[PDB]
RNA sequence: AGGAUAGUGGCCUACCAUGGUUUCAACGGGUAACGGGGAAUAAGGGUUCGAUUCCGGAGAGGGAGCCUGAGAAACGGCUACCACAUCCAAGGAAGGCAGCAGGCGCGCAAAUUACCCAAUCCUAAUUCAGGGAGGUAGUGACAAUAAAUAACGAUACAGGGCCCAUUCGGGUCUUGUAAUUGGAAUGAGUACAAUGUAAAUACCUUAACGAGGAACAAUUGGAGGGCAAGUCUGGUGCCAGCAGCCGCGGUAAUUCCAGCUCCAAUAGCGUAUAUUAAAGUUGUUGCAGUUAAAAAGCUCGUAGUUGAACUUUGGGCCCGGUUGGCC
C-alpha cells in the first residue's frame, strides 16, 4: 500500500454529481430592516405552536 | 541579489515618478480579471554606461530604467492606465527555444533555493526557458 | 443673508506687543462657509485701528451648517505689525513677500557641496584650468 | 518621540452563547425600538456592569465616608440628570434596581417617538441619520444621544432641512422638475 | 490541615513543594524546556513554509474506511521531510508536486485526530492561491 | 606603608595575617533574561507577558588603545589587529544605516528613496542660520469608538379583535402578503464654491447632482448531539468524503456534494499557535492519598517549622467630642 493514494479515486465522485445553479429571490434587506422581519415573523406573524413553537418547519 | 531594472520605453504621456499605472501580461485583453495587475511604481532612474541617475518625468520615446515593477511581469510587459487599449507585441521574434539540459542540486536539501534560483532567472533574461 | 453676527468674545489687549487678542464666535444662518477676510474687514471697522492690523486664523465651521469659531488679531500698530506678524500670515493677506529658496532636496545637498570647496574656491578653479587640458 | 492617545473598549460579549430563550429575551429588547445589532445592547449591559461594580464598592464600604458622600451622590445625580429615573427613587440604593429597557428609554430613537411627530421607532431611526433633528441647535447625527433631559423644552427639528422648514427640499425640487417638465417649462 | 503546614514563618518550604509540584502538568513541563525550540518540527510557530516532493495516501483505523490521501512536505527553515494533510474534497489535483506551500496546524496540539495516525499538519496555502479559496472556487490558478 | 586617582578603596605595588560564602542554596550551569513605571484575563486569592511610547543601563561589525574638549575611552573622532567588503593608471587610497527613508539575506512575519521648520522644543557669537529631533502627508481590516444598505402611503387578500352575535358581509385599531401605482427623505459617492492647511489632501461646511430590486448590495460559518437552526428535494453508496470529540457514509445519508428554507454575528466572521478564566483538573484561601495514581518497610536524628498555664483585673470621680432624642 505505499502506491495506495491511487488518484482514480479523486474528487470524480464529487464531479459526477450534478450542476445547477441557484433561483434569484429579491433583494433581502441589509441592516435592521433585516431583524424586522426576523423579530415580525418569530414573534408576531406567529399563529403556530406545536409545542411550543417550530420555526422552520419542513414538510411534515 | 537582483532587484533588477525594467528596460522600458514610453511611447505615448510624460511618465512620472510615483505613478499608478495598471499592468498587463504576456497575451492578454482586459475583459476578464485575471492576470491584469494595478500596483505602482518605486524610482524611475536612468542610465549611462554602469551608472544610474534618477529622473521624475519624460515625453514618448526615450528609454527609462524602472525601478521595482520586475517582480509583476514575465519577460516582457506593458503598462496601461486606458482600460480599453490592447497588449504590444512579442511578434514570434527570431531564433533558438531550443534545447534541454537537466539541471540538479547536490546533498539534497537546497531545492528552495534551486526552485527560486530558476524562477527568479526565467525572470532575469528572456531569451532562456 | 440671514445676520452672519460677527461677536466677540475673550477680548483681551496685550500692551506689550500693542494688539488684542480675542475669539470670535460666527453664526451664520442661511448662508455658510464664507472667507478668510471678509469678516475681518467687517471686524476692523468696528475696532477703529485699521483695515489690515488683523490677524485671522479660524471659521472652524460647526456641525448642522451655519455656526462658526473664528479668531481674529487686530494690532494696535500698522508697519509695526509686520515686524511681529507671522510670515505666512501676511503672504496669506499679500501684503508682505513670498520668499522662494530651493526645495529640501537642493538646499542641504548644496551643503555637501559646501565642504568640499578648500577656500572660496578659486584657487582649485584656476588650477582646474590649467590642467585640463594641461 | 511623542506622546500617544489612548483608546477603549466600551462593551463586552456575553459568556454563554446560546441559549433560547435568553437570545430572544433580548430579541424582545431587539424587537421594542428596532436596534440594528446585538452588540449595542451588549455595551449598556456592559454600561450597567461597571457601573454597577461602580456600585458595589461603595455600599460595601462605610456609612458616613465622604468618599461615599461625594461619588455617591454625585453618582445619583448624573444618574438623574440623564434623568433615567425620577425623585422618587432618590435614596442610592435603586441603582442596584436599574434595569435593561430603561437605560435604552431615555435614547434620542424613542424620545422622538413618544413625543407624537414619527409614527413608529423605525421611521424615528430614520429621523435622526437623515440630518435631522437638532437636540438645542445642535444637530445630532446619532441615535444614541442618551438624551441630557434639559431639552424637552426644545427638541423639535431642525430650522432647514424640511420636515422642518424654511426651505421644502432639494429631491422634491426634481420631484417638482417632474412638474416643470409635464406641466411646466 | 493536611500535609502543608500553615505557620505564618513556613513560607519558604511550601513554596518548594509548589515548585517541586509545579512539573507534572502537560503544558507547563513542555513550556520549561522550550518543546518547539529544541523539539516540534515547527519552530515555535503556527505556520512554516513548505515545498513538497511528491504525493501519498494515508488510510484510516477501526472503524471507517477510505484512504485520506496525504501529502509528504519537507520544510524550508529546518530542512527535514514531514507528512501532512489536505482537509477537503477534490484539490490535490490541484496542488502540484515541487511547489511552493504553505501549512498548519490542527489546534489538537499534535496528537493526530481520531482518524489517520501520524499526521498532524494541514495546508492552507499552495503557490500563493489559499486552496480554500479553490474549492470554494473564486479565484484565479495561475500560470505554472 | 606607599604608587596612581577628580577624590574613597587590594584599584596597583612590597611586607605581614590566613582568611571570605553555605543547605536561609553560596558556587556552577541554563535563561527564546535589558531592569522598572505597566499590560492581558478578571469574585477574592492570582497566572502569564512587558523587545516597544516614560525613567535608568549597555552598544554602534568583534575585542582592545588614545587625542581634542568642561563633559567621551565618543564611534555620522582617530590608531592597530580580526572579519567582511569598494575604486582604479597595479603605485595606493577610501570603510561602518542597532539614525531617516530604501534594498538584499532570513523570512509565519513588519510601510514612502515624499513635504517642511508652520507647531513643540533644541544648538550656536545668536529673532533670522540650522535640525530625516520633530510635524504634515500616501500603505493600513495591527488595535479601538459612532453607525447606512432605503422610509411612509393607497388598493386588495387572509385576518386578529371589539361590538351587528343570525355572520354570508360589516364600522372600528393592528400584523403579514399580492411591488399594483404615489408623494416625500436624501446620503455613500460627486463637485461648482468657500474654509481648512504656511502649502494642498481629508473631516466639519455648501450650489447642480446623486434610488424602485437589477440597482448605489452583506459577508463568513452552520443546520445529528455538543450547540440555536431540516426527518425538504436530487446525487455517490464505507468509494468520494464529513468532522475539534462522540461518531456518520455498506441504496430511503435529519452529517458527504449541490438546491430551497432557516439559524449566529454584522462591516465583520472564521482559521492556526502561544496564552488566562472556566481548571476547587496545582489549589494559601482551596485538591487527593481503605480500593480510582499515591502514606517512605520501620525508626533515630541536625537544620527547618510548630510548642502548656501564670505577671493591673476591677471600682469610683470629673472633663471635653460625636451620633440619634417632649425637642
Amino acid at each position: 500500500a505505499k502506491v495506495h493514494g491511487s488518484l482514480a479515486r479523486a474528487g470524480k465522485v464529487k464531479s459526477q454529481t450534478p450542476k445547477v445553479e441557484k433561483t434569484e429571490k429579491p433583494k433581502k434587506p441589509k441592516g435592521r430592516a433585516y431583524k424586522r422581519l426576523l423579530y415580525t415573523r418569530r414573534f408576531v406573524n406567529v399563529t403556530l405552536v406545536n409545542g411550543k413553537r417550530r420555526m422552520n418547519p419542513g414538510p411534515s | 541579489k537582483g532587484r533588477f531594472y525594467a528596460f522600458g520605453r514610453v511611447f505615448a504621456g510624460t511618465v512620472k515618478s510615483g505613478q499608478k499605472v495598471r499592468i498587463q501580461g504576456p497575451n492578454y485583453v482586459p475583459g476578464k480579471k485575471d492576470d491584469l495587475f494595478i500596483k505602482a511604481i518605486q524610482r524611475v532612474v536612468l542610465m549611462m554606461g554602469r551608472f544610474v541617475e534618477p529622473i521624475d518625468d519624460c515625453p514618448a520615446g526615450n528609454i527609462i530604467g524602472l525601478v521595482g515593477i520586475d517582480q509583476f511581469l514575465l519577460k516582457t510587459g506593458t503598462l496601461t492606465t486606458s482600460e480599453t487599449a490592447h497588449n504590444m507585441k512579442v511578434m514570434k521574434f527570431s531564433v533558438s527555444p531550443v534545447v534541454q539540459v537537466a539541471v540538479e542540486v547536490k546533498n539534497a536539501n537546497d531545492l528552495p533555493k534551486l526552485v527560486e534560483g530558476l524562477k527568479r532567472l526565467s525572470k532575469s533574461d528572456p531569451c532562456v526557458l | 443673508s440671514d445676520a452672519v453676527t460677527i461677536r466677540t468674545r475673550k477680548v483681551i489687549s496685550n500692551p506689550l506687543l500693542a494688539r488684542k487678542q480675542f475669539v470670535v464666535d460666527v453664526l451664520h444662518p442661511n448662508r455658510a462657509n464664507v472667507s478668510k477676510d471678509e469678516l475681518r474687514e467687517k471686524l476692523a471697522e468696528v475696532y477703529k485701528a485699521e483695515k489690515d492690523a488683523v490677524s485671522v486664523f479660524g471659521f472652524r465651521t460647526q456641525f448642522g451648517g451655519g455656526k462658526s469659531v473664528g479668531f481674529g488679531l487686530v494690532y494696535n500698530s500698522v508697519a509695526e505689525a509686520k515686524k511681529f506678524e507671522p510670515t505666512y500670515r501676511l503672504v496669506r493677506y499679500g501684503l508682505a513677500e513670498k520668499v522662494e529658496k530651493a526645495s529640501r532636496q537642493q538646499r542641504k545637498q548644496k551643503k555637501n557641496r559646501d565642504k568640499k570647496i578648500f577656500g572660496t574656491g578659486k584657487r582649485l578653479a584656476k588650477k582646474v584650468a590649467r590642467r585640463n587640458a594641461d | 518621540p511623542r506622546a500617544p492617545r489612548t483608546y477603549s473598549k466600551t462593551y463586552s460579549t456575553p459568556k454563554r452563547p446560546y441559549e433560547s430563550s435568553r437570545l430572544d429575551a433580548e430579541l424582545k429588547l431587539a424587537g421594542e425600538f428596532g436596534l440594528k445589532n446585538k452588540k449595542e445592547i451588549y455595551r449598556i449591559s456592559f454600561q450597567l456592569s461597571k457601573i454597577r461594580r461602580a456600585a458595589r464598592d461603595l455600599l460595601t464600604r462605610d456609612e458616613k465616608d465622604p468618599k461615599r458622600l461625594f461619588e455617591g451622590n454625585a453618582l445619583i445625580r448624573r444618574l438623574v440628570r440623564v434623568g433615567v429615573l425620577s425623585e422618587d427613587k432618590k435614596k442610592l440604593d435603586y441603582v442596584l434596581a436599574l434595569k435593561v429597557e430603561d437605560f435604552l428609554e431615555r435614547r434620542l430613537q424613542t424620545q422622538v417617538y413618544k413625543l407624537g411627530l414619527a409614527k413608529s421607532v423605525h421611521h424615528a431611526r430614520v429621523l435622526i441619520t437623515q440630518r435631522h433633528i437638532a437636540v438645542g441647535k445642535q444637530i445630532v447625527n446619532i441615535p444614541s444621544f442618551m438624551v441630557r433631559l434639559d431639552s424637552e423644552k426644545h427638541i423639535d427639528f431642525a430650522p432647514t432641512s424640511p420636515f422642518g422648514g424654511a426651505r421644502p427640499g432639494r429631491v422634491a425640487r426634481r420631484n417638482a422638475a417632474r412638474k416643470a417638465e409635464a406641466s411646466g417649462e | 490541615g493536611k500535609g502543608k503546614p500553615r505557620g505564618l514563618n513556613s513560607a519558604r518550604k511550601l513554596r518548594v513543594h509548589r515548585r517541586n509540584n509545579r512539573w507534572a502538568e502537560n503544558n507547563y513541563k513542555k513550556r520549561l524546556l522550550g518543546t518547539a525550540f529544541k523539539s516540534s518540527p515547527f519552530g515555535g510557530s503556527s505556520h512554516a513554509k513548505g515545498i513538497v516532493l511528491e504525493k501519498l495516501g494515508i488510510e484510516s483505523k477501526q472503524p471507517n474506511s477510505a484512504i485520506r490521501k496525504c501529502v509528504r512536505v519537507q520544510l524550508i527553515k529546518n530542512g527535514k521531510k514531514v507528512t501532512a494533510f489536505v482537509p477537503n474534497d477534490g484539490c490535490l489535483n490541484f496542488v502540484d508536486e515541487n511547489d511552493e506551500v504553505l501549512l498548519a496546524g490542527f489546534g489538537r496540539k499534535g496528537k493526530a485526530k481520531g482518524d489517520i495516525p501520524g499526521v498532524r499538519f494541514k495546508v492552507v496555502k499552495v503557490s500563493g492561491v489559499s486552496l480554500l479559496a479553490l474549492w470554494k472556487e473564486k479565484k484565479e490558478k495561475p500560470r505554472s
